[PDB]
């Protein structure tokens, strides 16, 4: 999974 | 109170610059280059954006993320399409306040066809004289308008905010003061175009996918993009996105 588009859906 | 499409309105993200230096002429590695790295940063804002639409945090994180995932290029088009129809009335590409592209800067290798493409996408706002809240029903539309093969996580809660605002461009085709007749053929001409963008984004995926790939070209891609671009390469390739369409 792309890790900075994960980080900005789960905060 | 609030109506769905004035928290659309309040939620739009800002305009981005681009920093682009035109001391120099243009190359076509350093407008692409360019162009990557507000795209990326444009993306972040569209995640913003998205996060705050009622109903897409009800979605399962793998799903929100598919959905982002598949339609991200449809979201920075289409609203670039909007910019260059307000600006320019479709005559110019208005990347950025400070990035405009005129059918000059369009003759660079790579640019042309591209650009003439996205062209395309702002005439259909000049010839449909698309009011801003159509374009922003249409553009959460566009969000929910490319999943996978196999469905969503959650296909259910998918299914009944999609529905929430295809009713909602309904609400914005009323505004204009027209009859059912009218209306119910407005409505027919905006789901037409919605469905023109899967081709159009297609070729402009087709060609993000090529300069990715081929490093050779020199282009460069911020870590947002690339993390977007690599992920989302095989899933093209193994012919497993299939895009949601009104007409067949
Ligand atoms: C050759 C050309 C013009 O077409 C391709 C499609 C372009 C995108 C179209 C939509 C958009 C709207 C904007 O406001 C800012 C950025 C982009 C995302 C975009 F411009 C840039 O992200 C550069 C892209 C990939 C692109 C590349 O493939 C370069 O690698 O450049």
């Amino acid at each position: 999974a792309p890790a900075i588009l994960y980080a900005l859906l789960s905060s | 109170a609030p109506t769905l499409i004035s928290l659309l309105e309040v939620i739009e993200p800002e305009v981005l610059y681009s920093g682009y230096d035109s001391t120099l002429p243009d190359t076509s590695t350093r407008l692409m280059s360019t162009l990557n790295r507000l795209g990326g940063r444009q993306v972040v804002s569209a995640v913003k954006w998205a996060k705050a639409l009622p109903g897409f945090r009800n979605l399962h994180l793998d799903d929100q993320m598919t959905l982002l995932q598949y339609s991200w290029m449809s979201l920075m088009a289409f609203s670039l399409g909007w910019r260059s129809y307000k600006q320019s009335n479709g005559n110019m590409l208005c990347f950025a306040p400070d990035l405009v592209i005129n059918e000059e800067r369009m003759q660079l290798p790579y640019m042309y066809d591209q650009c003439q493409q996205m062209l395309k996408i702002s005439s259909e706002f000049v010839r449909l004289q698309v009011s801003y809240d159509e374009y922003l029903c249409m553009k959460v539309l566009l969000l929910l308008s490319t999943v996978p093969k196999d469905g969503l996580k959650s296909q259910a809660v998918f299914d009944e905010i999609r529905m929430t605002y295809i009713k909602e461009l309904g609400k914005a085709i009323v505004k204009r003061e027209g009859n059912s007749s009218q209306n119910w053929q407005r409505f027919y001409q905006l789901t037409k175009l919605l469905d023109s963008m899967h081709e159009m984004v297609g070729g402009l995926l087709q060609f993000c996918f090529y300069t990715f790939v081929n490093k050779s070209l020199s282009v460069e891609f911020p870590e947002m993009l690339a993390e977007i671009i690599s992920n989302q390469l095989p899933k093209f390739k193994a012919g497993s996105v299939k895009p949601l369409l009104f007409h067949q």
